[PDB]
RNA sequence: CUUUAAUGUUUGAUGUUCUAACGUUGACCCGUAAUCCGGGUUGCGGACAGUGUCUGGUGGGUAGUUUGACUGGGGCGGUCUCCUCCUAAAGAGUAACGGAGGAGCACGAAGGUUGGCUAAUCCUGGUCGGACAUCAGGAGGUUAGUGCAAUGGCAUAAGCCAGCUUGACUGCGAGCGUGACGGCGCGAGCAGGUGCGAAAGCAGGUCAUAGUGAUCCGGUGGUUCUGAAUGGAAGGGCCAUC
RNA sequence: AAUUCCUUGUCGGGUAAGUUCCGACCUGCACGAAUGGCGUAAUGAUGGCCAGGCUGUCUCCACCCGAGACUCAGUGAAAUUGAACUCGCUGUGAAGAUGCAGUGUACCCGCGGCAAGACGGAAAGACCCCGUAAACCUUUACUAUAGCUUGACACUGAACA
RNA sequence: GUUUAUUAAAAACACAGCACUGUGCAAACACGAAAGUGGACGUAUACGGUGUGACGCCUGCCCGGUGCCGGGAGGUUAAU
RNA sequence: UGUAACGGGGCUAAACCAUGCACCGAAGCUGCGGCAGCGACGCUUAUGCGUUGUUGGGUAGGGGAGCGUUCUGUAAGCCUG
RNA sequence: AGGACCGAACCGACUAAUGUCGAAAAAUUAGCGGAUGACUUGUGGCUGGGGGUGAAAGGCCAAUCAAACCGGGAGAUAGCU
RNA sequence: UUUUGUAUAAUGGGUCAGCGACUUAUAUUCUGUAGCAAGGUUAACCGAAUAGGGGAGCCGAAGGGAAACCGAGUCUUAACU
RNA sequence: CCAUAGGUUAAUGAGGCGAACCGGGGGAACUGAAACAUCUAAGUACCCCGAGGAAAAGAAAUCAACCGAGAUUCCCCCAG
């Protein structure tokens, strides 16, 4: 409900996503974490979109 | 006048599946439990569910060991 | 979403319908044999608020609104506006 | 008159090579990211109609 | 922004004048022996009214319809999916408007790993300081804690703390568990790419079990897989998702 | 109270005795001023109550007169009906027995009467529930629509401000 | 006076009166896709609707709600 | 409504308990005769048997095997004043 | 003079009994109300089915009325007997 | 007949005779059966016509995949133990 | 005023009936959707007009696939 739905989108030239939730009124600061693409098969920095 | 009960669930079907000296081929549950009421033995894995599946095609048994004399599950190989 | 039926709420449930936001102040919820039932809901307009009386039957009523009233502070004016600050939390509002 | 196929479940059910039917799974077309992706591999792929509602196919798609 | 004036201003907003459309249920004349109709003049209205199409409003005047089920008759009141315990008769399962409680989440750390640590409550002594804060010692033993109800579990801790961190990763998945079915759950191992650790190893979320909804229709991103003569595109499909 | 629940309110009148009637009080569950309030002569096959006269209404029925009923001659229906050689009782039993069990009683068959029973006859219960039944009716139910109403284009033009 | 022909004749309906309201006459309104008719060969001392119901004494306060009437600054808003 | 709380008569055992043998009692069981299904078999056969083993209550319901009626071919045949 | 009065015809329908496989699918008998009027009656017109008409009862519209009758869609549909 | 259960005082039938309720069409699947057999069979139509022509077609011998595409393999996947 | 409007007279034609088929103008609802409103039933029933022995359609501003086919109607496939 309160804690929305976020989506990391990948760095990489591709544009594969992952989609999680994020609490905004209580952390706001964007994720910045590091995951798997696997269109470059390469483990790049993701990063919050809508 | 009314109720304020009856409310219950879906019975989640637990206990031991596989008993004693009874071979089961690798990754077949044998235990589906709330706790570690059982704990994993030799050759038996523990599940994040706290369901000791097999992991060797062979036998069972239950034993007590420590110094606790918490029934174990091991898997004797046949 | 957030929908009320008339047998449900108390005191205070505010709701939403034509437009406008409503505070309930009371509501006396009868049915008698042989008829069917209605609450004489004694409403509160909450925008331009005098009083408001409606007598809604069992179904249907109204969506809720977006309604907090917390405590804000005064601190600021210019040309017309108010500026208020929350002690809690510390959001802006206008 | 000839049967009239359920054109519903024309485009639902695919013959295999031995009478059995295929079917996409239903839980993935919405709410997925509360779904783990354990569910939303094994949902993926193409399921095989039960032996129990196999004749409910076979009815309401006789010439497929 | 807020005023002022010039121009091409887009123009609408109304407001007199006119007669030729139009109206006349005003007089006269003729069809005509006819308080109908038509024509002929004249007067008064007059681009209004009226009508057609499109359009917003109002519209029980009128029409088609809906108005749930369980229920110790029905109405009323309560309840409807999920999780925990009992009833449940020591495998699983098991009903009642049986007896009790909870959920419609939270968390980027409250997840991963490595390294350490051990509670509750009384007791005495001690500045402010008390029944109770912090300090010290003892008794005590997990009566504590566990993001949240209950049950099972927990010292190798799953409980407490600190560092580094993103495995809350993609493709699969032998084998079972459980449902009439849709489905749901567990899962060693395999490939790719990472994290932590000296390493052995662990890690595809959290102590487990609630925190949730099928299809259809549609929205966004990706992928030339199709693309109604052909070339594109549109629209479909697949994949990620809402 | 055409309105009052409690309630036959309490008080007074009437009666030997009055839950009704009449007067009054006011604690009006829940009167009330044109969905009219309160009076009101006259009128009413209007509602309640009391009195005189009157009586078989009644105590409590008696008798008489006619028409049926009854017998006889003639004509000649009907609802009804699984079949019946169609008793009482106590029990049992789809839980109220002519039919079952135990038992008692009863010669065969009419006729006039009376209706307690045959869950007697008539009417596929109207009450109650049920059907994803039907009809009408209501409205701030849902979706439409006639009618009313607004503006644009058309019929529809000419002059200036 | 009228009423449920065939279980209800009443306290119901009607009524003369009263008041509100619509209607300026090609009237409001009704019937009708429309022509046309009724209203009315009438014209506000007239007609339609609605409530009340002879007469006597009367008819109180409330415009928040809903309808109605009036107003147009502003906001919202259709076709084009 | 009528005894009406052994079914009734009636019983002092014809009641109760113990122990003992007799007998009654079912469409059960056995005997004797027939019938049908199914499974085995031997040796036969177009399948039967001294056989043998067993089986045969039945609603909803499934399976099997038939009878009879009218009409068409066999049939201008056959039966029949 | 009068929706004045008493009361026959005419019009009505208040009460009671009888009748309720009736004499009659609403009548008879004994009483009862209006009876110069918002009266009654004969003849012939007119108004129609969601329509008429209605001193209003949802009454009446051919013994039918909260939507007539007839024919058709039509063998509507019936999870019920 | 309906039921948990009917002598039931639950339904139904006065009786008799006659009539009175699982059909027909076209598709579809399984069972039997007959034909031919990696083949099988035609539809309209033509026809001196329940013959013979007519192979238009239909099903089957090949699947996998959403599809392009590939083929005793194919899809999934960057690749399959 | 010419002329038209109207009147007259003649000539010729139609009028009405009819079972189905046939083209047009208007057009349901029950039902099915296990309720219902989109939808179905169904352009069906039904109503009205119009002709013929048949009627309507009919000589590509038709399809096709880059090769081609040659008006319309009807039957069998494609094809549930
Ligand atoms: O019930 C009711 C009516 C009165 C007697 C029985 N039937």
């Amino acid at each position: 409900g309160i804690r929305e739905k976020i989506k990391l989108v990948s760095s990489a030239g591709t544009g594969h996503f992952y989609t999680t939730t994020k609490n905004k009124r209580t952390k706001p600061e964007k994720l910045e974490l590091k995951k798997f693409d696997p269109v470059v098969r390469q483990h790049v920095i993701y990063k919050e979109a809508k | 006048g009314s109720t304020r009960n009856g409310r219950d669930s879906e019975a989640k079907r637990l206990g031991v599946k596989r008993f004693g000296g009874e071979s089961v081929l690798a990754g077949s549950i044998i235990v589906r439990q709330r706790g570690t009421k059982f704990h994993a033995g030799a050759n038996v894995g523990c599940g994040r569910d706290h369901t000791l599946f097999a992991k060797a095609d062979g036998k069972v048994k239950f034993e007590v060991k420590g110094p606790k004399n918490r029934k174990f599950i091991s898997i004797e190989a046949e | 979403m957030a929908t009320y039926y008339s047998n449900d709420f108390r005191a205070g449930l505010k709701i939403m319908l034509d437009g406008e936001p409503y505070a309930v102040e009371a509501s006396e919820f009868v049915k008698p044999g042989k008829g069917q039932a209605f609450a004489r809901v004694k409403l509160r307009r909450l925008l331009t608020g005098t009083r408001v009386e409606k007598t809604f039957k069992s179904t249907d009523s109204a969506e809720g609104a977006d309604v907090v009233d917390m405590n804000l502070t005064y601190l600021y004016n210019d040309g017309e506006f108010w500026h208020f600050m929350n002690n809690e939390t510390f959001e802006q509002l206008s | 008159p000839k049967i009239k196929t359920v054109r519903g479940a024309a485009k639902r059910f695919k013959k295999t090579g031995k009478g059995g039917f295929k079917h996409k799974h239903a839980n993935l077309r919405h709410i997925l990211t509360k779904k783990a992706t354990k569910r939303k591999r094994h949902l993926r792929p193409k399921a095989m109609v039960s032996k129990g509602d196999l004749g409910l196919v076979i009815a309401c798609l006789p010439y497929a």
